[PDB]
DNA sequence: GCTTATCAATTTGTTGCACC
DNA sequence: GGCCAAAAAAGCATT
DNA sequence: CGGTGCAACAAATTGATAAGCAATGCTTTTTTGGC
């Protein structure tokens, strides 16, 4: 799986970036998305995809070990939506 | 926010590192984790979630606007799972 | 329209990565 | 940075 | 640089309700490269 470490390393040999603004700048990045997010703000990154708000109402759910009938509680979550060029991209990938 | 956006509000913030460095690196990581998925790897970031492949089998689906129908390939298709912190800082309702 | 995802609670095996 | 025309990408219809 | 411990990760249960999508042309936004 691909990581911050993997992340930094990358822009380091690719942009030659110190290895302290490589830290720095990939832990920003997932930062600003969060910041946007957390303030309700939609996410559009154009050629990856969308990271889009949505609010759920409560609904029926269970303990799946028991079947406890248990709400699920009303939340918002983050879902993304990937784009036309990222799909296209990883429609014929192969699970390493 | 857009890509464009994003990478303005960052090189805002750092001012000791260059706008052009910041609008190089953000496009860079993004390819980055494109081409890890394009490549069938996947992706963790903890405290904001994780990137993986999943499959669609093959089927017979129709053109929605004419109805009529077409073979599609087995493929896959990414999907995103918002981690812990992420979803916590992202849920306004309790 | 039909397919795929969301989620409950809980246990168990794995790992990103902060912190030395 | 701004501005601009052109191209790429996405948004929409409905998806 | 590298060792380490542990919260955050993954997986697995069931079942009612929510969300997403096959094609593709037209419209709208966003990126791009030059000034």
């Amino acid at each position: 799986a691909l990581t911050k470490a993997e992340m930094s390393e990358y822009l380091f040999d690719k942009l030659g970036l110190s290895k302290r603004d490589a830290k720095e700048l990939v832990e920003l990045f997932f930062e600003e998305i969060r910041r946007a997010l957390e303030n309700g703000e939609q996410v559009k990154l154009s050629g990856f995809g969308n990271f889009d708000l949505r609010d759920k109402n409560q609904r029926p759910g269970r303990n799946p070990k028991t079947g406890e009938d248990i709400p699920i509680t009303a939340r918002r979550v983050v879902t993304f939506r990937p784009g036309q060029k990222l799909k296209s991209r990883v429609e014929n990938a192969s699970p390493k | 926010m857009t890509k464009s956006e994003l990478i303005e509000r960052l090189a805002t913030q750092q001012s000791h590192i260059p706008a052009k460095t910041v609008e190089d690196a953000v496009k860079e990581m993004l390819e980055h984790m494109a081409s890890t998925l394009a490549q069938g790897e996947r992706i963790e970031i903890r405290g904001f979630g994780s990137f993986s492949l999943h499959y669609r089998a093959p089927r017979t689906g129709r053109n929605p606007k004419t109805g009529d129908k077409v073979e599609l390939e087995g493929k896959y298709v990414p999907h995103f799972k918002p981690g812990k912190e992420l979803r916590d800082r992202a849920n306004i309702y309790g």
